[PDB]
């Protein structure tokens, strides 16, 4: 959590927005995505949501299921992706990692234990993609004992007594699926800043979002299309990620 | 906040997005509002009774256990209009969903037999009905495919995965949040997210009721034993529910042995697998040692839902029911033995149940033994399967 | 001498080598006492109750009918067990032929049903079941082949004459003189030799009997008209034969008219062809000029029988029902129609009772009518025929 | 009918049985059986009985099916057939002439029609396969107004009601097929002279027929299977017929 107090309060005395780009851990293979991820950061990225390659990820859309199909071809598993973490930690101390994960994958060897594999790697949040706050209390319990964020969707038409849980319980950021609205209730009730998510993928809606008052924008699939498209020239690839995330966080900017 | 209990002990809950909770509160709003209005306790009825066909009848087989002290009776859910039990609880979820106003049905299937279900009561009910099936399954199911489009259906085949039924599970699941607001998801058995195991429970529970009032008159006490096979829990549960406060009654779920549980190829998550969390609840996964799902493998294509619902879960850890499970030859063995002692082709899922009481039989044909075995449905459709192996 | 008139008006008789006479004598003596015994009686409506499941549904089709003055119902023979009607009589000559102390049974059978129904019904009575079937049909008629097998009947291919449903007929009566002190003739349509046309009536008589308790229940009234399709007449003659004397009743039987009468490809010989002498009786017959017998035409195969039912001409002459027919085109579009507007997939056979209804609705929507037809089986049998086609 | 009663009365001056071969008219053309049959009667035939092919032959076995098949392969009509028998009739005025029918074909146009037909050719017997005693008034009664002799079987069985009709109702001879006792019966109830038939196939049965009492023997389907086995060389098939029915006739003399 530490990680993205810092940050933001970094973003803030800029008057600047957070730029935050999802790619999944193993896409297009290990090495690939290591080069991947060191370009979004050297690009500019202000912090990562990473996915762990899951066989039924039943809250994504084609462009990632695609992702993970591309991961598995590979060989990619969940140890192999905490490996690649602690690597990205090492050579990044400040950046916050976020990791998108779903339950089974939490729960398998026990949820504690889990939490406490990201507190060793250095990971600072975690949103699990199937568990609603109803039934998110041994998740949040045990990310908060490992000094784990745990994140929360907060949904566009969500109510007033989901809102007063979303920002009860979550920490790090909000994940903001009227906007104006949805995001003064936010701060009404102390929610962890909000990053809007979803649809996020030109420059001009970093800037809406930062003038709407969230405090940052999330790319949830763009810099996966961007992987997909370029699959044949591994340095175009990387290329063209540089631009993209380069001109999305020129649009964050003040 | 719920208003019924989502858990079974540890097993069951709500685990999906956020954004599918208020498709599930309504639905479980909706539900419990139809269960005390009875008007819809009538409609309910009626569909089943002039459409569909109930009661159906409780059959003795007296060829089958000569020479031994068994009684076996089999209750003819394969004589229900569609050929197999899962015509009552998509008659069920069809009026709930025009209950709540919706004039849409998405649907998931694997052999395909819950697909050509939940379009016949579309048809029947003028709702517009879309199907998802994994594309290895449709490449698998043609005679299904055609009768689900015969009847208005639209099949969208999902490549995604595995390309089997948890691959479209999962896309009926990312269909739903997008569509809820005139759609119902029409889940096609006792598993998934509360308040599916709920619902799909109460409505098949006149199985076993039906069985209770046929046994009692026709031999004036309860059985010892009722017998159902375990793909998801469906016809089980809708067998078991009647007689679970009957503590003389054994209740006993098959899941499938496939080549033999000590092989690995098999569908018996429930006494062979581990407990996880997937399409919405915690109950026993097929799965790899790192949690990646796994699809459950047995010659009958029907009995590949990769868990179980989570009701079976905790009446096993209770001991209130007992599991076990039959191989893919122990089916085919009964599947012949009931054809050519009876004039009855079973379901190779049925056939699942009708080994284990065949068993039962055979080790002590001496025990005095009142057997119910839930014949779920009929086997016309296995019969080149069962052609071609032999 | 007989104990019953072999005869409707000019058509029927008894028209075999003199020495099959003490077969039928034995089988008419045999019957009439089993109908006076009402403890065949009650062993009759026990199977039919608790192993074939009736009574069988009488659904109303609203979907259908809508913007129309024709309230229509369907009897559903489709949820007796094997599918189709033919179960209820097969179960009534096995029991005669048990009276008799017979332990073998020869049947005949053209697209497979009637030999599946009557290998069903040996294999639940304990006989030992043999059945014709012409060498060209048991070609086209795979899945129904390995049925009757599955069951325990031995199925002996005929490949004389044009080896189909009248060969298998010849070859049938070709073995009974020399084995009927062991074995009975389960005939597999209300034709052939006294005393079958009877027999078969009284044994499916019950289609009927219920319809009119089921339809005075529900409406209060009986139907303007009764509609039933009419290969060789058994479930056309078991819907009717409740409702003769009730004279507002319209008896409706609808010939398969194949590609078109005026094609002379057709199966309509009770409107169409010319009364002949053959299987046993004088009726009306599909044969050449000069006195050969020939097939009938249908897309359906079970609507293959090239001769009628007597009791049907004789009811035809003095104007007590009507025969009419339906070409493959028009039957084939009833088949999709019910698909898609009722979640009813109806046998080809079938299709051609509803064509007929729905053309009485359509040339005259505004005219009040209350129509039944019998839906005499299930069509899951048919859908690669009409997938092909379309 | 006065054929028959001529050769009964001939056959007993000399103390002799008939022997009666069976064939199918046509089989297998036309012209081929014109020769098979004058080839019958020269070698000693004492009557023949004679098959029209008929689409379904539900009292005839496997032999008699494929004489249908082959006669229906080259063409053959109940037409034809009548003008086959005005010939064999113009070249052997006393020889009676025996037609074995299925009641389809006589009942076509008219039975009394029929009737008529066999009597301007010079028929002088009908036995109607699948008409019992119980059906046979129409048949029986036209068969008479035409000078024609209506034939029935006598089955193994027959009780004694049967006798009795078939005794009064039949006229040329009965078709028989304990033997001494259901022939001294028909003898008893004055029923026409009796035929062996069925199974009528070596020398030795025709000289017991006439020891039990019968007037003769018939060969059901033996001249049959000589057709089917020398189809292909017409000029031994005729040599085999000779030497067969040169056999069975010796054997029916005293
Ligand atoms: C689908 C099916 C089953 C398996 O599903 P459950 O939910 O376990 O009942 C069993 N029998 C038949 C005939 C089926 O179609
Ligand atoms: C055989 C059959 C018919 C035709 O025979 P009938 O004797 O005329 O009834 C009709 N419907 C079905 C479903 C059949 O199997
Ligand atoms: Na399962
Ligand atoms: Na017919």
């Amino acid at each position: 959590m530490e990680r993205y107090e810092n940050l933001f309060a970094q973003l803030n005395d800029r008057r600047e927005g957070a730029f935050v780009p999802f790619v999944t851990l193993g896409d297009p293979g290990i090495e690939q995505s290591l080069k991947i991820i060191d370009t979004l950061i050297d690009a500019g990225a202000d912090a990562l949501e990473l996915g762990v390659p899951f066989s039924d990820p039943l809250a994504d859309g084609p462009t990632i299921q695609n992702a993970n199909l591309r991961a598995f071809a590979a060989g990619v598993t969940p140890a192999q992706c905490f490996e690649m973490l602690a690597l990205i930690r090492e050579k990044h101390p400040t950046i916050p990692i976020g990791l998108l994960m779903y339950a089974n994958l939490v729960f398998n060897n026990g949820i504690d234990a889990f939490y406490a594999r990201c507190e060793q790697v250095g990971v600072d949040s975690v949103l699990v993609a199937d568990v609603p706050v109803e039934e998110s209390a041994p998740f949040r319990q045990a990310a908060l004992r490992h000094n784990i964020a745990p994140i929360f969707i907060c949904p566009p038409n969500a109510d007033d007594d989901l809102l007063r849980q979303v920002a009860s319980y979550g920490r790090g950021y909000t994940y903001l699926l009227p906007l104006h609205h949805l995001i003064e209730k936010l701060k009404e009730y102390h929610a962890a800043p909000a990053l809007q998510g979803f649809g996020i993928s030109s420059p001009e809606q970093v800037s809406a979002a930062v003038r709407a008052g969230a405090a940052g924008a999330i790319s949830g699939s763009a810099i996966v299309k961007i992987i997909e498209k370029n699959l044949a020239s591994p340095k175009q690839m990387l290329a063209e990620l540089r631009s993209f995330v380069s001109a999305m966080k020129a649009a964050s900017r003040a | 906040t719920t208003l019924l209990n989502p858990y079974f002990g540890e097993f069951g809950g709500m685990y999906v997005p956020q954004i599918l909770m208020p498709a599930l509160n309504q639905l479980e709003e909706a539900f419990v509002s139809a269960q005390k209005d009875p008007e819809f306790q009538a409609q309910f009825a009626d569909l089943l009774k002039n459409y569909a066909g109930r009661p159906t009848a409780l059959t003795k087989c007296q060829n089958i256990t000569a020479g031994t002290r068994t009684t076996l009776y089999l209750k003819r859910e394969d004589l229900l209009h569609g050929g197999a039990h899962k015509t009552n609880q998509v008659l069920g979820q069809a009026l709930l969903a025009k209950r709540m106003g919706k004039s849409e049905i998405i649907a998931e299937t694997g052999a395909g037999q819950h697909g050509v279900a939940s379009a016949l009561a579309s048809a029947l009910l003028g709702l517009k009905c879309r199907i998802y099936m994994g594309a290895k399954d449709v490449e698998r199911q043609s005679p299904n495919v055609f009768r689900m489009r015969l009847m208005g259906a639209e099949v969208i085949p999902v490549h995604s995965g595995s390309a089997t039924l948890k691959d479209a599970c999962n896309e009926a699941l990312r269909d739903w949040p997008g569509s809820y607001e005139t759609a119902h998801y029409m889940l096609g058995t006792a598993a998934g997210p509360h308040p599916y195991p709920t619902i799909v429970r109460e409505f098949q529970r006149m199985i076993g009721e039906e069985t209770k009032a046929q046994i009692l008159d026709k031999e004036g006490r309860l059985p010892d034993a009722v017998i159902a096979c375990v793909g998801g829990g469906s016809n089980a549960i809708g067998m078991f529910a009647d007689f679970i406060n009957d503590t003389s009654v054994g209740l006993i779920g098959v899941e499938p042995g496939g080549h033999g549980i000590e092989t690995g190829e098999h569908g018996a998550p429930l006494k062979h697998g581990r407990v996880g969390i997937y399409f919405g609840m915690k109950a026993p996964m097929m799965q790899t040692a790192d949690g990646q799902i796994e699809e459950s493998y047995s010659i009958s294509a029907g009995l590949d839902f990769p868990s179980v619902g989570p009701q079976h879960a905790y009446l096993n850890s209770i001991g209130r029911a007992d599991y076990v499970s039959i191989t893919d030859d122990e089916a085919l063995e009964a599947f012949k033995t009931l054809c050519r002692h009876e004039g009855i082709i079973p379901a190779l899922e049925s056939s699942h149940a009708l080994a284990h009481a065949l068993k039962m039989m055979r080790e002590q044909p001496e025990k005095e033994q009142l057997l119910v075995v839930n014949l779920s449905g009929r086997g016309d459709k296995d019969i080149f399967t069962v052609h071609d192996i032999l």
